[PDB]
């Protein structure tokens, strides 16, 4: 009948279609495994061709002057394959006898023996010394599957100097793994083991990390790259140039010492943050090189709370620091003040280059130091808004591009004398006997319980604006003198 | 006249037995010589044979009569599973929607009526595709294509097919220009390009490509015995069982497997073209074409061309549901072939 012929024709068409698809598949396979025959090129079966990820050279964070701030050195580790070891206990004892491996290291290895997904690498020792590396190298052949390897772990030469600002990179745990899975970022993060948990390492984590490389390397025994065939170069993280003056950072920290506190110096003209300071600033290298549970717990319960970056997490009442802005609002309007402050930046994220920033509360009062920095910046600029950015530039084709400020509705009208009124009031407070801060800046050749204070030295065309907090009063002299020599050092 | 008395097709049964034996050997290779997994796979094969034989007995007229009820219960339970946030019933969907579609076609004029019948069939389709795509997209494509083949074989007008093709090919560039917003288009490229973005979704596909390249030559590569390197890609026994097959059998193993799969398809279509009632004429065609969709989708997966999708290789893998549903389809086909008048 008609239906029989119609079905026969339609089935023949479908059969031809599936034959063409089969031809496509067979052509794929012929190209993939016949023409591309060198995909094995493996003379000895024991060799593998594992697709080794290539961690990219993480961007070195510089500062305004240009000197490096956080570096990347080669730290050596003891590595082995659990599934290619003749006897775990004998090998562990041999390690104890050649590199003075401690029983705590054995316990950590066993914890990770199960924690770390099977069929992969497992570390045992950290911060391996050069002598230990030499001993292992000279007696390497006497171990089943143990190999030493150097992995670039972020080094902070100035250490406790910039730890909250620059940040620290710590091990990727299951929570970070699933977080990146949510964003489909495991591809770019397979190689790296340490990933930023705070500081610039986090906010510019993607900027400072970049695309991670990969390679199809035919590794023989001991996991040695010997027949590298395909490898996409790793996009080295762009070397962010912070708006930082490391010398000023060191000076502020040295004059701070025990006094717990935070200092957010800035430059209204360009919008940068000259110096971001937090007192405790736990050593960052501890987190990079396998921080143990004991030390991390000690830090967590430490009364000084080193883990808190007082520049952003520190949400403290500005107290008298808000007087210029309330004055400006009043002059611009003959709870509207809440709306005006929200426009200034209080009660909202400031756009600072720190993802770990607490917005704070705007009663309808706790504002972070960077929030006061932004408010002062707007005050200097006569209402023009500039984000308190820390990224002065980055690496591009030209290797340097200035950070472009995102224009947003400036508060009020620029051509109004109200802003100058607030500036003059602050200048008089800082340079008149009736003012409280006069004693701290009387001798300046150029015009200029928590204890906070913010000011800008060069009244005529200011080039540096500061806002800082002295937590619980610190331990040194009054904050005024501190800012006095800070300003003195800023431009001599 | 014994096989017809039992209501089984000798040729399909023989080819399927050969393919099942080959699958058993491949799983032995891919199971790490695991005795328990091999025992479970043999049990699954036996259950599949039993269900195939049982389904080959009930007459096709009963299939036509009960297709509305089977389809209704399948839709109800798909609505249930999509609700509540048991066993993934997509197999029931991809064995049922072709039945309902073939019945509806059989109850109409010889070729389907343009936008009078084809619209009704597509409307039957859409609830099934929506329910089977809401949790995951993989099985949804199979559920659609399975019965889209039935519609295509029923005589769906070439005018409608061409109009739809032209409209989609004109809408794609519009999607490629107006709806090319950066991250949507980037995600589309990522999904379309599996081998791209290594170390992530493409990590296992690239490992599979390295596996197939290694010992994949026409020289058979290293043969059987797990004399291979295939634990780099996990689940080597369920989805990338084709990767294991390639790396442990060369190109010849792949060619033999594909030859068996195409032989099964040809026999199924050959006995479908002989079916008397149009319902059985188109049901068998739909079943065979969806089987080939399985084969092609999985082999493209492993060879690294199609996007990421969870379509297990037909009846060569670890897993009962896919095996039993394919076996049930083959049983339906043999019943159609043998019951005849």
């Amino acid at each position: 009948t008609a239906e029989s012929a119609l079905f026969v024709r339609r089935a023949l068409v479908a059969f031809l279609g599936i034959l063409l698809l089969t031809g496509v598949l067979i052509a794929n396979l012929y190209n993939l495994q016949i023409v591309r025959f060198t995909d094995y090129q493996t003379r000895s079966n024991e060799n593998r061709i594992k697709l080794v990820p290539i961690a990219p050279s993480r961007g070195i964070i510089y500062d305004r002057n240009g000197i490096p701030l956080a570096l990347n050195r080669t730290i050596y580790q003891i590595e082995m394959m659990p599934e290619k070891v003749d006897n775990v206990q004998q090998t562990l004892d041999a390690l104890r006898s050649v590199v003075d491996l401690t029983d705590d290291d054995i316990a950590a290895f066993r914890k990770e023996r199960a924690r770390s997904h099977r069929f992969t690498s497992i570390p045992v020792k950290t911060n391996l010394t050069e002598v230990q590396v030499a001993r292992f190298a000279v007696n390497q052949y006497r171990f089943p599957g143990v190999e030493v390897k150097g992995y670039k772990r972020r080094y902070y030469p100035y250490g406790s100097a910039l730890t909250h600002v620059i940040g620290y990179v710590s091990k990727i745990n299951d929570k970070d793994v699933e977080r990146l899975n949510n964003d489909g970022k495991l591809a770019n993060y397979a190689a790296t083991h340490d990933i930023g948990k705070l500081g610039i390492e986090r906010y510019y984590e993607d900027v400072l990390h970049g695309q991670t490389g990969y390679e199809e390397v035919e590794v023989n025994n001991r996991g040695r790259v010997i027949r590298q065939l395909k490898e996409v170069p790793p996009q080295a993280g762009h070397d962010i140039y912070l708006t930082l003056d490391l010398k000023l950072q060191q000076y502020i920290e040295t004059l701070l010492a025990g006094s717990r506190a935070a200092v957010v110096v800035t430059d209204p003209r360009t919008g940068g943050v000259l110096a971001l300071v937090s007192t405790p600033s736990y050593d960052p290298n501890l987190f990079v090189d396998g921080i143990s549970s004991k030390d991390y717990s000690a830090l967590l319960n430490d009364p000084n709370t080193p883990l808190v970056n007082r520049a952003t997490q520190g949400v403290y009442p500005p107290a008298s620091t808000v007087k210029p802005y309330v004055a400006v609002s009043a002059l611009s309007a003959g709870d509207r003040l809440s709306e005006w402050m929200g426009k200034f930046g209080y009660g909202h994220y400031t756009g600072i280059d720190l993802a770990e920033e607490r917005s704070g509360n705007m009663p309808t009062w706790t504002a972070t130091p960077i929030q006061m920095s932004k408010a002062l910046m707007i005050l200097i600029n006569d209402g023009i808004v500039k984000v308190p950015h820390l990224l002065m530039s980055t690496a591009e084709d030209g290797k340097q591009v200035p950070w472009v400020q995102p224009h947003e509705p400036p508060v009020g009208d620029i051509h109004s004398g109200y802003w100058e009124l607030a500036k003059d009031g602050m200048y008089g407070v800082a340079n008149r006997p009736n003012g409280t801060a006069h004693k701290y800046f009387a001798s300046a050749p150029y015009k200029i319980d928590h204890k906070l204070m913010t000011a800008f030295a060069p009244y005529n065309n200011p080039q540096v604006a500061v806002a800082m907090i002295l937590e619980n009063g610190g331990a040194g002299p009054a904050v005024g003198t501190l800012m006095r020599q800070i300003l003195d050092h800023i431009m001599l | 006249t014994f096989w017809d008395k039992v209501h089984l097709d000798p040729t399909m049964l023989l080819i399927l037995l050969a393919l099942l034996v080959y699958s058993a050997l491949v799983i032995w290779s891919a199971s790490g010589q695991d005795i328990g997994m091999m025992e479970r796979k043999i049990g699954q094969i036996a259950m599949g044979l039993v269900i195939m034989v049982v389904m080959a007995q009930i007459p096709p007229r009963v299939y036509e009569g009960w297709a509305p009820y089977l389809y209704i219960i399948c839709i109800i339970l798909l609505v249930a599973v999509d609700a509540f946030g048991r066993f993934q019933p997509s197999e029931i969907a991809k064995i049922a929607v072709p039945l309902m579609v073939a019945r509806f076609i059989n109850r109409d004029v010889c070729p389907p009526s343009l936008k009078n019948t084809g619209i009704a069939l597509v409307l039957i389709f859409m609830p099934t595709l929506l329910v089977a795509a809401q949790p995951d997209l993989g099985t949804s494509i199979l559920v659609a294509l399975s019965g889209l083949f039935v519609l295509f074989l029923s005589g769906l007008s070439w005018r409608l097919i061409g109009v739809a093709v032209v409209l989609v090919a004109a809408f794609i560039p519009i999607l490629w220009f107006f709806l090319m917003h950066d991250y949507q288009r980037q995600r589309v490229m990522m999904l379309l390009d599996p081998e791209s973005d290594p170390l992530g979704a493409g990590y296992h596909i690239i490992q599979s490509k390295i596996a197939i390249g290694s010992g994949g030559l026409r020289g058979k590569g290293w043969l059987h015995g797990t004399q291979s390197q295939l634990e780099f890609l996990p689940e080597r026994h369920t989805d990338f069982i084709f990767a294991v097959l390639a790396e442990e059998l060369g190109l010849v193993g792949i060619l033999i497997l594909l030859a068996l799969y195409i032989l099964l398809i040809m026999r199924g279509l050959w006995i479908a073209a002989r079916a008397q009632t149009t319902f059985g004429r188109v049901m068998a065609g739909g079943l065979m074409l969806i089987l080939f969709v399985y084969v092609f989708v999985n082999i493209g997966m492993v060879s690294g061309i199609l996007p990421v999708v969870g379509v297990p290789l037909p009846l060569v893998s670890y897993g009962g549901s896919a095996l039993i549903v394919l076996m049930a389809g083959f049983g339906i086909v043999m019943s159609i072939h043998t019951h005849r008048k």
